[PDB]
């Protein structure tokens, strides 16, 4: 089947409980993690899935393991503190990819971004140059917005996305009362 | 019901305890299998000065 | 009430629609965090305090049933409600209502009891307010040492410093206020009185012997350059030693209120500084001295030097016991506690001398000792 | 001692009890005792600085209870015991 590692980064800021969008969509994207981990489990149950947030003091909630039975429990107690942290959020997983058991598992990291990015374009091109340098599949998922959705993040992805053939895809969700599961399951990354 | 949403984590910890007691409770059968001899017991209360 | 809020929201004063445009846009967008930031922007602006009585109750209710944003903003805006209304009767029901409303998610009880005690620190009650202040400092001694809540605790120690009962605690918390300052963003025009009553409070502080901790930090000597140097001069003289009595006499009579009764105790405090400096000036070369230097530097008679050294031993900063027959002054361990540069250079001299002497003895003994014994 | 050690030690402060810290050397060229016990406790500072994690030096001793003394003594066969007298005293008094 498919031998690859899955890393998800979820936001724990207070920007995920606003009443305009879904009613505390944290549970909705939790169900998204549930359907992508159970979908990858149905495709290849040997894939390991890690859990970590993007707070100031990043903490590895669950080590990369195919057993999601305790991951379901670890998805709770999100500790809604902090706002956003991007640099050590990338470096806390993309550098931790070397601690996986199976060396044959490809590198794939996703992230749920629910807060505006605090890093300037220089950090976007330095981190994009680092990720394109080490050649890691990066899927950017941006939930919620305050300013325009993609102004510098467009060039961030275009400069970050190498190997145009069957490479990485960008997930941009527009506002709407519909669920996010079917909207993020539309690209080829899900399934 | 937002304050009562933390009970799920407690129930997950308790069912995790029920999932983890099977090993340390399982060694009871191999450690407490058979007393090989018989020994008389005489009760005598002692004092240490928990 | 959302369709019913547009009427009183749109209709406002002449300049209010400037913030009511983005306020109603963020209100229709239902962004509770941006709405909260706009509320803090409206309260932070110097409003006329005339037509805001409606938005205080409206945003009070919205902050009550929103149950999303940190209710500390509600604490601040309700401090502006009790500050604008000046009604302490309903303040207990409002703050208690916030206590009943705020669930057990974040430890905000320190700021809740801080606001309650702060509002109760008026002439109505003092003792129970001091007790609940001790409860505030007693509750949370954990890792969140942001010290901002403890800086408001320093404000409560200032309203407690309004009482002449205890001056020592305001200096102990005033060291924490000395160490918790981040930048000069807060008004310097207030820092004039902050350093004024901070210097006077440090002088009147009877729970400390040296003043070098206050003057040692560069933020106060850097924030006192604008102020008149009549206090910096007497703080440097009180720190580095008072060899004359004319300047300390003119500044001893310069501050008229509350300094007459404390003047004698301040003399009993500064009479030890000449002792610690006279015993730490000469580290070696016949440290033994006589009462002539004490009586000469303190312009006191020979009959009171025994009570002077008896008080010096009663304070506990010195352990000196003299086995003399004819009047002599032998001293012991003492702490400078402020600074000494000639003792830093002399520390390098005597330290390097000790090191090269130990090295000389090591090479001398080990030189032939290693060759004959190994 | 790097700055990140407060975050590394903070995990075992949350999950585990108060953790002791030991700094050693990668090369055994230091003549001093390689082990230094640093307790992870927060102390109040007089200058007014905010309360932070402080590593106070706790004294340590290197001893073996029953078997490691025998194993070390057999594996070395070069070190000497206490041997009060001339050599063990004069070596300390020289070096």
């Amino acid at each position: 089947m498919v031998l690859e590692s899955t890393m998800v980064c979820v936001d724990n800021s207070e920007y995920m409980r606003n009443g305009d969008f879904l009613p505390t969509r944290l549970q909705a994207q939790q169900d998204a993690v549930n359907i992508v981990c159970h979908s990858k489990t149905r495709s290849n149950p040997e894939n390991n899935v890690g859990l970590i947030t993007l707070a100031n003091d990043c903490e590895v909630l669950t080590t990369l393991t195919p057993d999601t039975g305790r991951i379901l429990s670890k998805l709770h107690t999100v500790q809604p503190k902090g706002k956003i942290t991007f640099c050590t959020g990338i470096r806390v997983a993309h550098l931790a990819l070397k601690h996986r058991q199976g060396k044959n598992h490809k590198m794939r990291i996703i992230a749920f971004v629910g807060s505006p990015v605090e890093d300037n374009e220089k950090d976007l091109v330095k981190l994009a140059k680092r990720l394109k340098k080490e050649k890691v599949n990066v899927d950017i998922i941006n939930f919620g917005e305050e300013e325009v959705n993609t102004e510098k993040l467009t060039a961030f992805v275009n400069t970050l996305n190498g190997k145009d053939g069957t490479g990485s895809h960008l997930v941009t969700v527009p506002p709407g009362p519909s669920l996010a599961d079917a909207l993020i399951s539309s690209p080829i990354l899900a399934g | 019901k937002i304050m009562k949403s933390e009970v799920l984590r407690v129930t997950h910890e308790l069912q995790a305890m029920k999932d983890k007691i099977k090993e340390n409770s399982e060694k009871i059968k191999v450690n407490k299998t058979l007393p090989y001899l018989v020994s008389n017991v005489i009760e005598l209360l002692d004092v240490d000065p928990q | 009430d959302v369709p019913g809020f547009l009427q009183q929201s749109q209709n406002s004063g002449p300049g209010q629609p400037a913030v009511w445009h983005r306020l109603e846009e963020l209100y229709t967008k239902k962004l509770w965090h941006q709405l909260t930031l706009q509320v803090l922007d409206f309260v932070q602006d110097p409003c006329f305090a005339q037509g805001d009585g409606l938005i205080k109750l409206y945003e009070n209710f919205i902050s009550e049933f929103e149950h999303r944003v940190n209710p500390l903003s509600l604490v601040e805006i309700i401090l502006h409600v009790v500050r604008q209304m000046t009604d302490p009767n309903v303040a207990l029901t409002f703050l208690e209502k916030t206590r009943e409303k705020v669930k057990s998610s974040d430890e905000a009880v320190i700021l809740c009891k801080t606001a309650i005690g702060a509002l109760k620190l008026n002439i109505g009650d003092l003792q129970v307010t001091k007790e609940t202040i001790e409860d505030v400092e007693e509750m949370l001694n954990n890792l969140p040492g942001v010290t901002s809540v403890h800086s408001r605790f320093y404000d409560l120690s200032s309203k407690y410093y309004q009482t002449i009962g205890n001056h020592a605690s305001y200096y102990k918390d005033a060291l924490r206020f000395l160490g918790c300052v981040d930048i000069k963003d807060l008004p310097v025009s207030e820092q004039q009185e902050r350093a004024f009553t901070l210097g006077l409070a440090g002088l009147l502080g009877e729970g400390v012997f040296n003043f070098g901790e206050l003057l040692m930090h560069p933020v106060l000597e850097s924030l006192r350059n604008t102020d008149r140097q009549w206090l910096i001069d007497t703080l440097y003289a009180f720190n580095s030693g008072n060899v004359e009595r004319f300047q300390t006499l003119k500044t001893a009579w310069g501050q008229q209120p509350d300094l007459a009764a404390n003047e004698a105790q301040l003399l009993r405090k500064i009479q030890l500084l000449c002792l610690m400096e006279m015993t730490f000036t000469r580290p070696a070369n016949h440290r033994q001295l006589t009462f002539e230097e004490i009586a000469k530097s303190a312009k006191i008679t020979v009959n009171e030097v025994e009570l002077l050294v008896m008080k010096a031993l009663s304070v506990g900063l010195v352990k000196g016991s003299i086995d003399e027959v004819d009047k002599r002054v032998h001293m012991t361990w003492v702490q400078p506690r402020v600074l000494d540069l000639q003792q830093i250079k002399g520390m390098k001299d005597r330290l390097e001398f000790w090191c090269t002497d130990v090295k000389s003895m090591e090479m001398l003994v080990e030189h032939q000792a290693h060759d004959i014994l190994t | 001692l790097h700055k990140n050690d407060i975050a590394i030690n903070e995990l075992m402060k949350r999950y585990c009890p108060n953790s002791v810290l030991v700094i050693i050397d990668v090369k055994p060229k230091d003549l001093g005792l390689p082990t230094e016990a640093y307790i992870s406790v927060e102390e109040v500072h007089d200058d007014g600085t905010p309360t932070s994690k402080t590593f106070e030096h706790v004294t340590s001793e290197i001893g073996a209870e029953e078997a490691e003394e025998v194993g070390v003594e057999h594996l070395l066969r070069d070190i000497k015991d206490t041997t009060v007298g001339t050599l063990s005293q004069r070596i300390t008094n020289q070096v």
